[PDB]
């Protein structure tokens, strides 16, 4: 009848990291043999004009800071000068089972835990998630800054079985949006195989490729890679980028929080979007976070009052409790310090 | 004694600038008076000797990383 | 050689993303080897019951490793690359608290022994064991199922004890086919106890002296190096008590109330990364975990490797 | 011992105090003379109890867990391989854990307990008990109120939700769950790595001697791929005591495979091979073969553990060229032999897969694969023309020992190459 | 109501790297096959040239240090010897949604900001700007070495449609000048694509090939990297053709500054905060009078003053190339 | 013990001349003994092994440059 102490969920919808090939657009049926995009490395020379300071206000200090240039190596990953196309594709599993805890200390929690996603589940299906889950496929949003600007990007979808092809899809993942939700023909059944496989028990497997013709020897953009010491030598480039056996490639992670932005459910943004579903719901690059515990929208206390005083939700807030027990998480309570 | 020191300010840490020439006592005099003569807001104090090696950095509201 | 397996099972070539690379507190690269032996319980606690069948060994092949790590400019180790984690609700970075990971593809030798061989085919087994094998996570790394150009392979499965002798290097020397473009790890007990008394110059202990294998060290030329015994490699070899057994209550923040506690050291050993053809038969390749709950010792090793 | 609360007056009003300013007042120039001097502690008595003396820690598995840090030493395994903390008991540092008030009275509270000078008699001078103050025990009754609990920490055994627990089964039964710690004095212990072995004085000597090809007795050590583990963030002192040569970070030994740092797309045969045919591309050319074997070879004059390395590290050499042959086994889709190769025949069932076609060469190689002296011999004399300036292994009864494991990988290296043409 | 602490503007105009080819002029409407500019190295001995600090005046010290000199490695990169013509071709992206920053850290000042470039745009649209930047594409001055002393200048831009040119322009680009802003009635076409790319309409992607009669043997200049017999220059190579870095490429379109507080006498330069040329040592537009970027971003966002209609043509072309803002 | 060395006296430094065998302790007695038994001035002194790996040289008037 309280908060177990450990409480755990593991990672359904598990991508992996998404390599990178390049070729030419027309081309791309038999797309199976175009080359890796490489990461190379180049100098880059610039001038330091950042915000000065209120002190120093004077010609002369000024000039002498742009006497000297500063100089550094990064990272940069091109198409070819010939190939136009570039192609992304990854595999993504979605496991199943999805209220169950991978810990709990509470047998009386977990008890009336899976009752209450039980009692999601038969009066609702997994279709309101995995809509926005698969929605989040079928617009390209895995391709970050790779998108934006793109004349044309295709998304084939394939789900397999053991190694053969059960049903594939395709897509023109312009023509849907990023910011609507809206009901399709074909993506509904692709829907109503991520919610049969989020809902049973065993994976179902799904290839995602996407086509983004971008144009002749422009520059694409991989992960950057975060590097906590820097080397004390001034050998070291200044930007890193992933690749995975010489082939340029975005992490897994971030293909994830790509497939994670479905939380439109807290009353706020009237022209935002969706963002990533996360407890104390926070985004990197806004700075903030939009679920805060002042008002009755974390998870923390969502699922609390959901599960042990049994005071439902609203149904929007019973969706992000749900979606945010798909992406894993760890969490306390902490009944001894 | 008063020793040498090269002040840097440079973009990010992994960037080559040429600096100015300081007259310090000790490290942390250099760290203080290295703490002014900053003129930009999102740069990277270095602190070096004569020859090029690297003693300590500043990367814009932090700590002093000393270098090992 | 405790519970001699009737049938060896091969899953083929196991593809891992991000499995943890630090390993141990005083070790990195290659995950632990419980990693292993706890992979081939949970196999067992989910399909082994449902097929009245006992997965009980396990023989370590990686063919392929790639970890995340950087060297800096102007030192000669290593760092590890790292993830952006989530903010706080105050808007600030949270700390950084590191962790090493590594692409990882890795084959599995299992050893079967039950009843459920002689009622179900061979190929009945080795789907509902691979089929689930691609729903769980290695080493905190996840299983990545296949889709390529070529054709997906396929989990094997010999009965070892059967057939005759010419069988038993037909059989035997068909597996070491599938398992030759990678390294089998074993565990070497016998090397890290004989050097102990090797060294008669110092009087010292193991922990030193495992040290004193892993080193490309150079002799003072009478330069020379001292000579190599083969690929041998420091590995997390079980725990080891420093705390009385707790009863399953009283303690509130386990992982659950019904189990007791210890609380628990690491345990270091030697290990030596071999090709395959180097082995005699390779069901003596496999990895168990045995207990002694009366002291304090949770180890594994491969027993039955002479 | 006198002198130990005597040294604090010399160093402070000697180089900090150089002008003493009417602007302030308060504590500096009125209270130090009064109060915080000697009994300074009565209101600095609440960073006294705060801390704890442990061995193995939980805060460097994450800094937010406040389960429990435990002291005790372990036992030994009785099992022989097996390294552990074990074998310290007096080479061994007690870690502390507290607030960032622990440099000063840790360093007053550990001298007198740890470091006694009681050696060297067992009768005289052991018998005392009246070599106290002897004073009365009614005068200082109020004010003496911290005699007991300067020792006595809370206990209460607990975890934490971010602390690595495990289940480990037993035999035939059910499980233990078992919680690791992190151990900080074998970690310290290890980080005796850095003085006797990489950077210390004595061995970055003979790392100069052995740029001049001297010699004395002191051999060195050399520690590859090494990693860097960072515990803390910015502050490596709300951990542990990781900063006065630990620099907040952990040195971790390698426990990496062969296939490590193993190049991409391995190249392929008959294209440009005029070096590379059985050796395949190694890096240990001047390692294996230059220096390994080559010293003390020409005065051998014992045979118990000279030749069993020359036999084995043949061995390698014959399991590295099959590995060579099943990396260019898989990798390689396509072949386009005409151009390139004048030297280099007879590998079809070498370096080639089955194709689904047939590649016989006016045989009946696709489906029968015998006679392999086509590879095997052939660099069994590529071993053989490894060396030409050993001469005077001719007319000695040591010559029919090396064709002795030469004649044994020609044994075990035939049905290897029938076996995958079927 | 006051400036957020993270702004982060993506660049629009994303050029790439330039690769150099080389062939004769006459051969230009078939200059797809063209050999690759080939970097490659030649030893070099040379002499006692800077100047001497006063310590070293003398003879002793002179005549030693002249009698053995230092000898260097250079990368060079040549035409061939039968080849005239330097062929440069890189491929323009032009994306728009100019005024949207990408990392912001307040929801009023973002609203603001946005509210603030429709303004501008709604008022006076992006024609000032593109007919600055067709101007720069027009002559060559992406050809930055490589156009003085050449005796003739050609571009062409194409207009790719799928992988089709929709519309394909010519240029002599040395007729057009460098140090001016005319109208034409072909380049007004480029103008109101590169326009209608930048406001947001079209999806504008261009394919820029320069042609330039330097002469059979002469040197070419591709862009050099930083030094990491040794070797005193290195020069940018992509695979094996000798090419130019897509910041130098993309800084020669940018230079459409003309509007100084200091005196108009040198030419347009590089829109930059705080007007700065490294080759002349000098910032021309100094925060102690009120026309820098940061000034007037402030004054026109926050507190609602406008700038002169010019200045603000200056503040929305730092919007275009992007970087790093906000206090 | 005392080590073979090969010393030579080549024009420059890719010029192959049979050279004189001596014995030295140690590397830097070599480059001593190298540093005599040489009669020209223009030449350039080689150290070698017994089997032709090379290990110094010595260009006219500059430093050992050893060879890794």
């Amino acid at each position: 009848l309280s908060t177990a102490s450990v409480l755990a969920f593991e990672r359904k919808l598990d991508p992996s990291d998404a390599l990178m090939s390049a070729g030419a657009w027309a081309q791309r049926d038999a797309s199976q043999e175009w080359p890796a995009v490489t990461v190379r490395e180049k100098s880059v020379r610039g001038t330091i004009s950042n915000r000065l300071k209120t002190k120093d206000r004077d010609p002369a200090k000024l000039d002498a800071s742009i006497q000297s240039p500063n100089l550094q190596t990064v990272d940069v990953a091109n198409l070819p000068s010939d190939a136009d196309t570039l192609k992304v594709r990854f595999t993504l599993r979605v496991l199943g089972g999805a209220g169950t805890p991978s810990a709990c200390n509470d047998a009386a929690y977990r008890d009336k835990l899976l009752q209450t996603v039980a009692t999601y589940v038969n009066d609702q299906g997994f279709a309101e998630l995995a809509r926005r889950y698969a929605h989040n496929l079928a617009n390209a949003r895995f391709l970050w800054r790779n998108r934006v600007g793109a004349e044309a990007v295709e998304v084939r979808i394939n789900h397999i079985r053991q190694g053969e092809v059960a049903r594939a899809w395709r897509f023109d993942a312009l023509a849907i949006g990023l910011r609507d939700f809206k009901a399709d023909a074909e993506l509904d059944a692709l829907a109503e195989l991520i919610a049969s496989g989020l809902s049973g028990s065993g994976h179902v497997l799904l290839e995602v490729v996407a086509f983004a013709r971008i144009g002749d020897g422009q520059e694409v953009f991989p992960s950057q890679e975060l590097i906590l010491d820097k080397g004390d030598k001034k050998g070291q480039k200044s930007k890193t980028l992933y690749s995975v056996r010489d082939a340029a490639a975005i992490h897994s992670q971030k293909i994830g929080n790509a497939l994670r932005t479905i939380d439109t459910w807290y009353p706020d943004e009237d022209g935002l979007g969706p963002i990533a579903v996360e407890p104390y719901g926070s985004v990197t690059s806004q700075g903030k976070a939009y679920r805060q515990p002042k008002q009755k929208l974390d998870f923390y206390t969502l699922l609390d009052n959901w599960v042990l005083r049994d005071e439902a939700p609203a149904v929007e807030q019973q969706h992000y409790v749900i979606a945010n027990l798909i992406r894993g998480g760890v969490f306390g309570e902490a009944e001894e310090k | 004694m008063k020793a040498a020191y090269i002040i840097k300010e440079v973009q990010n840490i992994n960037s080559e600038r040429e600096g100015t020439q300081i007259e310090a006592t000790s490290l942390s005099q250099a760290k203080r008076i290295a703490s002014k003569e900053q003129c930009f807001h999102g740069t990277v104090m270095r602190i070096e000797t004569v020859n090029g090696l690297w003693l300590a950095y500043k990367e814009d509201g932090k700590r002093w990383v000393d270098c090992q | 050689s405790v519970t001699d397996p009737e049938a060896l099972l091969l899953l083929p070539r196991l593809s891992i993303q991000n499995a943890n690379a630090i390993s141990s507190p005083l070790t990195w690269g290659f995950p632990s080897p419980g990693a292993f032996t706890g992979f081939v319980h949970a196999l067992q606690r989910r399909v082994g019951i449902s097929l009245d069948i006992e997965l009980d060994g396990v023989g370590i092949v990686c063919h392929r490793f790639e970890a995340q790590i950087s060297q800096p400019a102007g030192k000669r180790t290593k760092v590890f690359n790292l993830t952006r984690n989530p903010l706080n609700r105050d808007g600030s970075t949270a700390a950084i608290v590191e962790e090493g990971r590594a692409h990882l593809e890795v084959s599995l030798l299992l050893g079967v022994h039950g009843d459920g061989l002689d009622d179900h085919p061979a190929q009945e087994i080795a789907r509902q064991v691979q089929e689930q094998a691609g729903a769980m996570r290695l080493a905190g790394g996840s299983i990545l199922p296949w889709c390529n150009e070529r054709f997906p392979a396929p989990n094997a499965e010999l009965l070892m004890l059967g057939g005759s002798d010419e069988q038993r290097r037909k059989n035997q020397r068909r597996l070491t086919r599938r398992l030759l473009p990678g390294f089998a790890l074993v565990s070497r007990e016998a090397l890290l106890q004989q050097h102990l008394e090797t060294l008669r110059t110092t009087l010292p202990e193991a922990t030193t002296l495992d040290a004193l294998l892993d080193l490309c060290r150079i002799n003072f030329e009478p330069w020379q190096v001292r000579d190599k015994p083969g690929w041998l490699v420091p590995i997390p070899a079980g725990y080891n008590a420093l705390s009385p057994l707790y009863l399953p209550g009283e303690v509130r923040n386990a992982r659950d109330r019904e189990t007791p506690l210890r609380f628990v050291e690491n345990l270091f050993g030697l290990g030596e990364w071999l090709s395959p053809h180097r082995v005699a038969a390779l069901s003596d390749l496999l990895w168990y975990h045995h207990a002694e709950p009366d002291k304090g010792l949770y180890r594994w090793s491969t027993p039955r490797f002479v | 011992l006198r002198q130990f609360i005597e040294s604090f007056i010399q160093e402070r009003l000697q180089g900090k105090l150089d002008k003493l300013q009417p602007d302030e007042d308060d504590k500096r120039q009125t209270l130090l003379a009064t109060h915080r001097r000697e009994a300074w502690l009565a209101d600095a008595a609440r960073r006294v109890g705060q801390l704890q003396l442990v061995t193995h820690t939980l805060k460097p598995i994450h800094p937010d867990a406040r389960g429990s840090n435990l002291h005790s030493l372990p036992q030994a395994p009785g099992q022989p391989g097996l390294a552990g903390s074990h074998e310290l008991g007096d080479r061994l540092v007690s870690d502390v854990v507290g607030n960032a008030a622990a440099l000063d009275v840790f360093k007053f509270l550990s001298l007198q307990y740890q470091g006694k000078n009681l050696l060297n008699w067992l009768t005289e001078d052991s018998a005392e008990a009246l070599q106290a103050l002897s004073d009365n025990a009614e005068q200082a009754r109020e004010w003496r109120q911290a005699f007991i609990g300067i020792t006595t920490v809370k206990g209460a055994p607990a975890s934490h939700s971010l602390a690595k627990q495990l289940y480990f089964p037993l035999p035939g039964s059910g499980y233990h769950l078992l919680a690791p710690l992190f151990p900080t004095s074998l970690v310290h212990h290890v980080h005796a790595l850095l003085r006797e072995a990489r950077f210390g004085d004595a061995a970055k000597a003979a790392r100069e001697a052995r740029s001049r090809q001297e010699s004395w007795p002191h051999g060195f050590s050399e520690y590859p791929n090494l990693a860097i583990q960072k515990f803390g963030g910015t502050k490596p002192q709300n951990i542990s005591q990781l900063n006065n040569e630990r620099r907040g970070e952990n040195w971790l030994l390698p426990s990496l495979p062969p296939n490590w740092q193993r190049q991409n797309v391995n190249a392929p045969m008959r294209h440009s091979s005029v070096f590379e045919h059985d050796f395949g591309r190694t890096p240990e050319v001047s390692r294996l073969t230059r220096t390994l074997q080559r010293f003390l070879a020409k005065t051998v004059h014992n045979n118990l553990a000279i030749r069993q390395r020359r036999a084995q590290l043949v061995a390698q050499i014959c399991d590295e060229a099959l590995q060579y042959a099943a990396r260019l086994r898989e990798l390689e889709p396509g072949w386009s032999a005409t151009p390139g190769c004048q030297l280099h025949d007879a590998e079809q069932l070498w370096l080639d897969p089955l194709r689904a076609q047939t590649d016989e060469t006016f045989l009946q190689r696709r489906l029968r694969g015998d006679w392999p002296a086509e590879v095997g011999n052939r660099f069994a004399n590529w071993l053989n023309r490894a060396v030409s300036s050993d001469s005077q292994i001719l007319g000695s009864p040591e010559a029919a020992q090396w064709s002795q494991e030469l004649s044994k990988e020609l044994t075990m290296f035939k049905e290897i190459l029938e076996d995958e043409r079927d």
